[PDB]
């Protein structure tokens, strides 16, 4: 054997073991989710409070690309930052040449082709992050999830990290119970609940909730963080549901 | 990133063998039988068209390739490796000869350029040798008709007649009995079809056999008239019909 | 085991051993403490000597008039990263006439450390940093790890027996955070914190290294007879 | 130089004069301005003689390699695109003015290329110093639905206008006819209306007229 | 040269003369200065024939590759690609281009790109040597939300004057109509437009 | 990364030998024998073709003996393809020298440069060395007739008579036995063939398995002639000496 | 400062019955100053003859360059280059320096060893080929040579007659040019013998 | 045994990384099928959307390379999208350089030559994909050309790819033995799509809903994919016969 | 720089080179040796642009000295001249060409013959019985055409050279402060101290 | 220097 | 140059 010692090597199965190993680093990370709604998308993430010494609200994990795209990730946080830095270059060069802000599907493939490139050579390591991202373009709302292999699809709901199975089960219920669609303000409250429910799989340390959203009506198609009254309203909704 | 493989993947073993060249020759041995016979007034190169599937159109896949109007090539071994070698061989005939001397290279010098490309894959960083042996038949004014074999090592030898690949050992013994220095081109085509029938197992007709000649100039294939010195290509690929005609008087 | 040859290889459980070994170099390094109020941020560093004839390895580096760090691990790697921060702080000044935000400083170090953990031939940085600064949003303290993970904290400590100081600061959090407009009292809390990480050795005059930045205080380092006040 | 292209129902015909000049001196009285890019794509060239010949051979070479790669007869638009991209790159420093004509699977085509890399489409075109003499004849006699024999007559008449009236053009008329479904026929010296009259005298010198200092056998052998 | 594009109720119409000149010699009297960069994005070319053809060919390449990946590009996107080439290579190019296209959302749109490489979105645009003579006429006569027949007349009368006064403009008046219906090519001969 | 698959072609053994040079020499020891013999009035180059087939075209063939310029030739032992790369380099180096100084290249200068190229492949670049040994037979107006050999190490030495390839041990003993300094070309021709005839792995030495060349001053007055022997000429010289 | 007319000199080539002739002057000067009366402008690579007029440093450089190329040609092809092929090599080599050219007016002459056909050709400095049945001219007195050749020349001259015609063409053209003359050389080329004659001409 | 890790020859003259890349082809567990009409070329592929959270519209293995050329992939989506983007770039560049639309067979050869390089150069891995290119070529007419990780390519009368490829192949072979021709003798592309789906149902032995299939159609001067409703209309036609 | 002459006689080559180094309206030096020994039997005189002359001479000298050590052999005068010409022939199409003109006087020990080569800054080489560079030629060439014989002795060659220097001192506008004379023969290179 |  |  030894097929798993080098990136971009096919095993006799037809598998790249180094990519499958990167997935393990993602499964180890904190829970992050995405919810597609009527006219936009909602992103939420679990921030483990390691110590009292962590400054609340001042270790932001959700990152904006251009002005209209939100990116959240689970796994090696630095690898995620490197991917968003690339995303920001791709979105800048697209806007520079074509004038229009980059469509979400176009943006998704720009990350997709880049992550896939890091499975083509033994001189690079695959990305140790699953990335949930999306926003609002001319064709409406789009939610995407991107994996270390370079694999990505469009999603109604997405979840990755240690509490992915718990989150996925809760996401599948929303899709079934709301076929006509979920509203932006509803999706924020649901996002809070699903992070709190998915925290059961990571319950040693207590956590800090962080939510962001793009909505054609609520944020005018731009990416904004949920803060103050709207955040506390979503936390209270989630606190009521666990009890 | 970047090609970090700047070192040889082909090195000498303690026994003095170059492993990757030996292994490349093993790949050629597994390859389908192709042969070449040199007559007094022409050269014939022939091979079986091993069809991957009966749904596949074996006309689209060309094992016998025109390199210049007066030079043709056939192979045994890995088809993809052959395809890119034909592309490089056609281009090098232009860049390193025709664009300098305003005429097509003689057979031996084009063979020498193809050999050089295959030798470099034997020594250059981060590459395996080519898994093919070529048979290159050609004509030129000052050397006349000639037939050459080119091996993965980059070595080339001139032949009166030879075969390469699957049943080459038996095919070479067959050619030794039949070959003389007074063979006319039609006699050489006849022997080529007899020799190839031994190695072919399934169907033997103009649709499963690929055969080309280096013979007389073909003015009809030139595409234009008015220049007396330009008399047309000596390379001609025999049609499916033309092969079947000679298989009746076999 | 078989997956620690270089930084480009993941382990079957999804670990980067070369990064974890770089993290180990910090634990071997001498203790350094960081803590802040709303007005001031303080670095306290226990310096280490080769023997009694040798000098004490300087732990604290100035990056700009409003920013600087303390180091624990490979000092040459701290020099490379501190030199990079000096340039980024300096670029912000010359081009934008703008003091570099302590948060951006962290983001830049993170992205520089990360590139060394994904590429063949290179190696991770073998040092941890505590960056203090005063910018347009008040006092800040950062913890840099060579994995690329940068974290904003009220207080922390890195190096050998850092857990002692980190537990103390976790208890004292409510007290030292409200030491506003009093440099000497915030340092005393930092000196008392690092004292929880001492074994057999005590704080002497050429042993202790203190740095402070604040509202009306440029980043200034205190060594020798200047720190005798706090023993 | 005078070069023309004329379209007829089943193909295209290009013609040219045979005069090469160095300033006011005629360097070549019978030079060939008609070049084969491919068997059924021919080119007429005006401007710097070396530039027209070099650019014709380079694209002709690349078209042959492209034809072998694609297993398809080359197209005029391919020769046109490769030429105009090459000429544009050199910002007019390659002084080649070409009439590109030919037949391909798409049909019959006639284009002109200027040194700066502009291309024009037409049923009749003329380039070179004698283009205005030629274009006068073409504008007078050209009509839609020319026959082969009419297009050759019109093309050669347009060149003759250049030969007689333009000092840059002279000697003979070369023609190339590219008809659909047929081999292109290159008619080298189609007309020779400028034959040198018998000289009044033979200037053959009595043997020994020239004074000689030394003789020696030169060794050409090994 | 005399070129213009006019927006109207159903879309946009592009007009141009058919004359190419070296000095006072007319090299081509039946030039097609209306060139396709996409199914319903066309441009009018003025200035260097060589430069405008090279630019148009590159833009057509960029929009074909854009279409393969992100589907139909906007008229604004096409104008942006023209601008990028014209602006970044301003020192080596003599090209005044009018970009005109039909979206189904945005309807008819006209962008003009002068020598500088600047972009200007306008209800209608005129450019080329002959345009100078019809600024007065076009300003007085242009109305927004004209019909097809009104816009064809406006362009025909406008270029007719441009051709009459400018030696550098002449031949036929080519036009290209861009609507939801599709793409329609129109031609008008001297015997018609001269005696308007 | 790629470190895993690097043979390290340019390193020392614990004994201070170059692995790849030693293994390349082992490769050459299986190649057809080539002999050079230097006489007072010319040089002989003889070489045994590797186990010939009866359908090999013998007359329009070149395996062993190559021409570098009008005054210098080489006999090859090893990979023919490798040799042809080095020969084309040597042919160019000769023309560069002629272009620069308007004088034919001295033999040693050409040999040193070709040997310096081989040396490079043993010290840097991480590539395999050339699996080739040369016998250089040449003439210049400084040293007259000269025999050299070069090997994959890039080391070269001068010789009165030398062999490379197969059975050099046996071949060198026979040459050392029958060679003398006042020898003529016609005598050296006989010695070269007699040596191959005894050291050959074949049953009997025949014309079709031999390449032969002489560099005499046998042209007309103070000029050198290279003679690459034709099949019929080898057949005649083989009968004349009484081997067949 | 016109490179083609600093050093001065002329070459002329003519075809006869189963023969070719190539001739050149011997002057090398620095404008008005005559420096050398031994500077030959005709070289040969096997049986192919090349005359070169123009800047003398480029005449020398190109001779050395074509010797180099024809030597490698012969080693690889195992035969002497033919005039038609050499003509193409000259053209390629000159056009390689399209935007930094050799200031030369080369002239190829020789008999194809296979066909036995007499062959001559001329080139501009950029490599354009001028093929001719009758004659090729080159140099500072090319106008004069064109006038002499066009009047004196007739087809199918015997080697001994062709010698008189080319010699009188060169001599009388050189005497009307300030930068040409100072001696002349004429090569008479038959299938398998070549005679080289030095002409007696006025030394001013 | 490092001769199994990179693209160098094994003692028996094999490239194991090429062979393992072929096995990656079937990792998706999807079967594709291509057939030629008189005027058209139809390609059909199975569409499996296991996750309920997936947006099914974004799940596709068929790509519009150029206006005329369509491509279906058998293999993982990352390598599929890698191959698609390159093919799109290559087809666009070809049109710019040579002034006419890249033919289906020439693109196939170009992509196959790229694949061949990954089998000879060590630093590049082969893509674990089989690319099926379809068009109506203006010279050769209805065209199917297929590329694999070995760098092999050939034209096809019809073809199938995936785990149950052999069953679909013999099903088509038996039809062309019967019909005695090289294509589906049918006027409209609608009925050629119906043929393609019918013969896939017979070979695989499974029934299809509108969301179980993905259809691409090449006509003269455009290639297009069918919506769920276009397929549903097509499934209704088969059922009512 | 200005005046450099060369006369090849029966058994030797004689190089005369002016001693003046002028810059503006000041003769800075009147004892300048405008020559380098390339090898024991090869001498090169040089004249042209300031700086370029010495820089080029010393560069050639270094290369010929390197060849001598490497091969333990002296390059023929013909070989040295061919090398020097090619360096100048490269130079002329450089960014900044060497504006240096040279005479190469050598004794070929193999042929037992003196050889004089005249090379200008373009790389124009000629073998001559007598040569000059700059305006000197306009006087000395016609004088030597008259008085020169090919079978002259070294003493006759020096008298013929005195005749040239006298003519140049009479008719040349500039004061070149006399010449340094050097003889190249079978015994090598020696300088005439009293001229 | 064709213009439009 | 030679023109045409
Ligand atoms: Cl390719
Ligand atoms: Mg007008
Ligand atoms: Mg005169
Ligand atoms: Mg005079
Ligand atoms: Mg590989």
């Amino acid at each position: 054997t030894g097929y798993d010692l080098s990136n971009s090597v096919f095993s006799p199965d037809g598998r790249n073991f180094q990519v499958e190993y990167a997935v393990k680093a993602v499964e180890n990370g904190t829970t992050s989710i995405g919810i597609k709604c009527n006219d936009g998308v909602v992103f939420a993430v679990e921030k483990l409070i390691t110590s009292k010494l962590l400054v609340p609200q001042k270790n932001v994990k959700i990152q904006v690309v251009d002005r209209h795209i939100g990116c959240v990730y689970s796994g090696l946080i630095p690898d995620g930052r490197h991917l968003v830095n690339r995303g920001r270059e791709e979105a800048a060069s697209f806007k520079k040449l074509y004038k229009t802000p980059i469509p979400i599907p176009a943006f998704a493939d720009r990350l997709g082709q880049y992550v896939q490139a890091h499975t083509l050579y033994n001189s690079v390591r695959p990305f140790g992050v699953s990335t949930i991202f999306g926003g609002v373009d001319k064709n409406g709302a789009h939610l995407y999830m991107l994996e270390p292999s370079g694999s990505y699809w469009g999603y109604k709901g997405a979840a990755t990290g240690k509490g992915r199975q718990s989150a996925k089960a809760e996401l599948e219920k929303l899709v079934d119970h709301h076929p006509e669609g979920l509203s932006a303000r509803e999706a924020v409250k649901q996002a809070a609940k699903i992070i709190y429910l998915a925290h059961e799989d990571n319950k040693e340390k207590d956590f800090e909730l962080e939510i962001s959203w793009c909505s054609l009506s609520e944020t005018n198609g731009l990416h904004k963080f949920v803060k103050g009254d709207l955040l506390q309203e979503a936390i209270d909704f989630a606190q009521k549901e666990i009890n | 990133m970047t090609d970090r493989y700047s070192f040889s993947l082909t090195t000498f073993s303690p026994s003095g063998k170059l492993g990757q060249i030996d292994y490349a020759l093993t790949a050629v041995k597994q390859g389908v039988t192709s042969l070449g016979i040199k007559a007094t007034n022409g050269v014939v190169i022939a091979t079986e068209k091993k069809s991957s599937s009966p749904l596949a159109m074996s006309e689209t896949l060309s094992k016998v390739s025109l390199l210049t109007p007066d030079i043709g090539a056939v192979y045994s071994g890995m088809g993809p490796d052959y395809r890119v070698l034909v592309d490089k061989s056609r281009k090098v005939a232009h860049t390193s000869y025709k664009r300098i001397y305003g005429e097509y290279p003689p057979t031996k010098l084009l063979v020498s350029e193809v050999a050089k490309i295959m030798q470099e894959a034997t020594q250059s960083g981060g590459v395996r040798p080519f898994g093919v042996s070529l048979l290159i038949a050609g004509h030129d004014e000052f050397n006349g008709f000639s037939l050459y074999q080119v091996d993965p090592s980059g070595s080339y030898f001139p032949w009166k007649a030879t075969a390469i690949g699957k049943g080459s050992v038996a095919a070479k013994t067959f050619l030794e009995k039949r070959w003389n220095d007074e063979l006319e081109l039609e006699d050489a085509i006849h022997i080529a079809l007899l020799t190839l029938k031994e190695s072919v197992e399934g169907e033997f007709n103009g649709d499963t056999i690929e055969l080309a000649i280096i013979g007389d100039e073909n003015p009809d294939l030139l595409g234009y008239t008015g220049i007396p010195t330009d008399k047309g290509p000596r390379f001609r690929k025999l049609t499916s019909q033309e092969i079947n005609d000679r298989l009746e008087a076999l | 085991n078989n997956y620690d040859g270089d930084t480009v290889t993941f382990s079957p459980t999804g670990r980067l051993f070369q990064v974890e070994y770089a993290l180990e170099a910090i634990k071997q390094g001498s203790v350094t403490v960081g803590l802040r109020s709303n007005t001031h941020a303080v670095l306290v560093a226990l310096k280490r000597n080769a023997d009694e004839l040798s000098s004490y390895q300087k732990k604290i580096i100035k990056c700009d008039e409003h920013m600087g760090l303390s180091l624990a691990g490979l000092a040459p790697d701290a020099r490379v990263l501190s030199n990079y921060l000096r340039q980024q702080c300096n670029y912000s000044s010359l081009v934008f006439n703008r003091k570099l935000a302590v948060e951006r400083a962290g983001h830049l170090l993170c992205d520089k450390a990360q590139k060394n953990t994904q590429s063949y031939g290179g190696r991770p940085y073998g040092v941890g940093l505590l960056i203090i600064g005063y910018d347009k949003s008040g006092a800040h303290l950062l913890e840099f790890q060579p994995s690329g993970n940068v974290t904003e904290l009220y207080g922390t400590a890195i190096g050998a027996r850092s857990q002692g100081a980190k537990t103390y600061l976790e208890r004292t959090l409510d007290t030292f955070i409200k030491i506003d407009g009093n440099p000497d009292e915030l340092i005393k809390a930092g000196v008392e914190a690092i004292s929880q990480s001492l074994r057999d050795e005590s704080l002497t005059v050429d042993n202790l290294s203190i740095a402070i930045v604040g509202k009306d205080t440029p980043f200034t380092i205190y060594d020798g007879e200047a720190v005798a006040k706090y023993i | 130089t005078t070069i023309v292209g004329v379209k007829f129902n089943n193909g295209v015909v290009i013609a040219a004069d045979t005069r090469s000049t160095q300033g006011p001196i005629v360097a070549d009285k019978n030079c060939a301005k008609l070049h084969r890019i491919s068997p059924k794509i021919w080119c007429a060239g005006a401007g710097t003689a070396a530039d027209t010949e070099a650019v014709t051979q380079l694209i002709g070479s690349n078209i042959e390699l492209h034809s072998l790669y694609t297993s398809r007869e080359p197209r005029v638009v391919s020769a046109l695109q490769m030429l105009k991209q090459h000429l544009f790159k050199y910002q007019g420093h390659i002084g080649a003015y070409l009439i590109v004509a030919g037949v391909d699977p798409t049909g019959s085509h006639l284009f002109s290329i200027h040194a700066h890399g502009s291309t024009d489409v037409g049923y009749y075109l003329s380039l070179g110093s004698g283009s205005l003499a030629a274009m006068a004849v073409l504008e007078s006699h050209w009509k839609q639905d020319l026959t082969k024999e009419e297009a050759i007559k019109l093309a050669s008449d347009a060149i003759q206008a250049g030969i007689w009236n333009d000092l840059g053009s002279g000697s003979n008329v070369d023609v190339c006819v590219m008809e659909i479904g047929k081999d292109a026929e290159y008619l080298r010296n189609y007309l020779t209306p400028n034959v040198r009259e018998e000289k009044q005298k033979s200037y053959k010198f009595p043997r020994g007229t020239t004074a000689v200092l030394k003789e020696s056998i030169v060794n050409i052998c090994d | 040269t005399s070129i213009m594009a006019v927006t109207f109720k159903d879309g946009v119409i592009l007009g141009a003369d058919s004359r190419t000149t070296t000095g006072a010699y007319i090299a081509n009297r039946v030039t097609d200065k209306l060139t396709r960069v996409h199914d319903k994005i066309w441009c009018c070319r003025s200035g260097s024939a060589a430069d405008t053809q090279a630019i148009a060919d590159i833009v057509q390449y960029h929009l074909e590759l854009y279409t393969s990946q992100y589907g139909t590009p906007s008229t604004e996107t096409a104008a942006s690609v023209f601008k990028e080439l014209c602006y970044e290579n301003k020192d080596n190019l003599t090209a005044g281009i009018i970009v005109a296209g039909y979206d189904d959302k945005n309807k008819g749109e006209v962008y003009t790109i002068p020598l500088g490489g600047s972009v200007h979105k306008l209800p209608y645009a005129i450019a080329g040597s002959g345009s100078t003579f019809i600024y007065g006429y076009c300003d007085k006569n242009f109305r927004e939300n004209m019909s097809k027949e009104e816009t064809v007349d406006f362009i025909k009368h406008s270029l007719s004057q441009a051709i009459k006064w400018d030696g550098s403009s002449g031949g036929v008046i080519r036009m290209v109509v861009l609507t939801a219906a599709g793409v329609e090519r129109l031609i008008f001969y001297p015997d018609e437009y001269e005696q308007l | 990364g790629s470190r895993r698959y690097d043979s390290r072609t340019t390193i020392f053994s614990p004994e201070g030998r170059l692995y790849q040079v030693e293994y390349a020499l082992e490769s050459i020891s299986h190649a057809g024998t080539a002999i050079g013999i230097m006489a007072s009035d010319g040089i002989v180059l003889a070489a045994e073709r590797k186990v010939t087939s009866t359908l090999l075209e013998q007359d329009t063939s070149t395996e062993k003996l190559y021409k570098l310029n009008d005054k210098i030739a080489v006999a090859v032992a090893g990979l023919t393809a490798d040799a042809e790369i080095l020969i084309n380099t040597a042919r160019i180096h000769a023309q560069n020298y002629l272009k620069t100084y308007n004088e034919d290249i001295p033999v040693e200068i050409l040999v040193r440069r070709l040997s310096d190229i081989k040396q490079g492949y043993t010290q840097h670049g991480g590539l395999r060395p050339f699996g080739v040994s040369f016998i250089y037979a040449g003439y210049d107006d400084r040293y007259g007739y000269q025999l050299y050999t070069s090997n994959p190490s890039g080391n070269y030495t001068g010789w009165k008579a030398i062999s490379v390839g197969a059975n050099t041990s046996a071949a060198q003993t026979l040459l050392q036995m029958d060679y003398k300094d006042d020898m003529k070309v016609d005598d050296a021709i006989e010695l070269a063939l007699k040596t191959l005839s005894k050291t050959t792995d074949s049953s009997a030495l025949t014309y079709d398995r031999l390449e032969f060349a002489t560099i005499r001053k046998g042209a007309n007055d103070g000029e050198v002639y290279q003679k690459i022997f034709k099949p019929q000429e080898i057949k005649d010289i083989l009968v004349k000496t009484g081997i067949t | 400062s016109d490179p083609s007319s600093i050093n001065g000199g002329i070459v002329v080539a003519m075809t006869g019955k189963d023969c070719v002739a190539i001739a050149c002057d011997l002057r090398l000067g620095s404008q008005s100053l005559g420096v050398s009366n031994k500077f030959e402008k005709i070289f040969h690579y096997g049986h192919v003859f090349l005359g070169i007029t123009g800047l003398a440093t480029d005449v020398t450089t190109l001779n050395e360059m074509f010797r180099y190329k024809t030597n490698l040609y012969k080693l690889k092809e195992e035969r002497a280059i033919e005039p038609e092929t050499f003509t193409q090599l000259v053209s390629s080599s000159l056009y390689e320096r399209r935007f930094g050219p050799y200031f030369v007016g080369p002239v190829v002459a020789g008999i194809n060893s296979k066909s036995g056909k007499p062959f001559i050709a001329g080139f501009d400095l950029i490599g354009c080929i001028d093929e001719a049945k009758d004659f090729i001219v080159s140099g500072t007195a090319s106008d004069q040579l064109f006038g002499m050749c066009e009047s004196l020349y007739e087809p199918n001259l015997e080697p001994e007659d062709l010698f008189e015609t080319i010699s009188q063409a060169l001599l009388n053209a050189a005497d009307r040019d300030a930068l040409s003359g100072w001696g002349a050389v004429v090569y008479i080329i038959k299938k398998d013998e070549v005679v080289k004659r030095y002409l007696k001409m006025r030394q001013d | 045994g490092y001769d199994r890790h990179i693209t160098i020859f094994s003692p028996e003259g094999r490239l194991y990384q090429v062979e393992y890349a072929f096995k990656a082809t079937n990792q998706t567990n999807i079967n594709s099928l291509a057939v030629r009409g008189k005027d058209c070329t139809v390609v059909i592929s199975q569409k499996k959307v296991p996750d309920k959270l997936l947006d099914p519209t974004t799940v596709s293995y068929i790509f519009c390379i150029s206006r005329t050329i369509g491509m279906v992939v058998n293999g993982p989506i990352p390598d599929a999208r890698n191959a698609a983007l390159r093919a799109k770039a290559e087809a666009a560049e070809f049109r710019y350089k040579y002034g006419y639309d890249m033919p289906c067979d020439v693109l196939a050869k170009r992509m196959a030559n790229l694949s061949q390089i990954y089998t000879q150069r060590a630093y590049m891995r082969p893509l674990g994909v089989i690319l099926t290119f379809v068009s109506v070529d203006e010279e050769l007419g209805p065209s199917i050309y297929k590329t694999d990780p070995a760098g092999y390519y050939v034209g096809y009368k019809a073809t199938a790819t995936g785990p149950k490829q052999q069953e679909i192949t013999t099903n088509l072979e038996n039809h062309f033995k019967k019909s005695k021709i090289d294509h589906i003798n049918e006027e409209s592309w609608e009925k050629v799509v119906e043929f393609a789906i019918t013969h896939m149902i017979d070979a695989l032995g499974t029934e299809f809903s509108k969301n179980d299939l993905e259809v691409g159609v090449a006509t003269k001067d455009k290639f297009f994919t069918l919506s769920a409703e276009n397929i549903e209309e097509r499934l209704v036609a088969i059922a009512e016969q | 720089m200005d005046i450099i002459l060369g006369i090849r006689v029966q058994d030797s080559v004689i190089l005369a080179s002016s001693k003046a180094v002028t810059r503006g309206i000041s003769v800075l030096k009147d004892s300048d040796d405008k020559t380098r020994q390339l090898s024991p039997h090869t001498l090169m005189s040089f004249a042209g642009e300031a700086g370029d002359t010495v820089q080029f001479a010393e560069y050639i000298q270094a290369n010929i000295q390197l060849y001598s050590i490497r091969e333990d052999y002296e390059l023929s005068p013909q070989a040295v001249s061919s090398f020097v010409r090619q360096e100048l022939a490269k130079s002329i199409r450089s960014r900044r060409p060497y504006q240096v003109n040279v005479l190469i006087g050598g004794y070929d020990k193999k042929k037992n013959k003196p050889e004089l080569y005249q090379i200008d800054y373009l790389g124009t080489k000629v073998e001559l019985p007598y040569g000059a560079h700059g305006y000197s030629g306009f006087y000395t060439f016609s004088l030597l055409d008259h008085h020169y014989r090919p079978d002259m002795t070294t003493e006759e060659g020096l008298d013929l050279l005195k005749l040239c220097v006298q003519e140049l001192e009479k008719r040349m506008p500039m004061d070149f402060k006399g010449v340094i004379v050097k003889i190249v023969d079978k015994d090598g290179i020696r300088q005439v101290d009293d001229f | 220097f064709l213009w439009x």
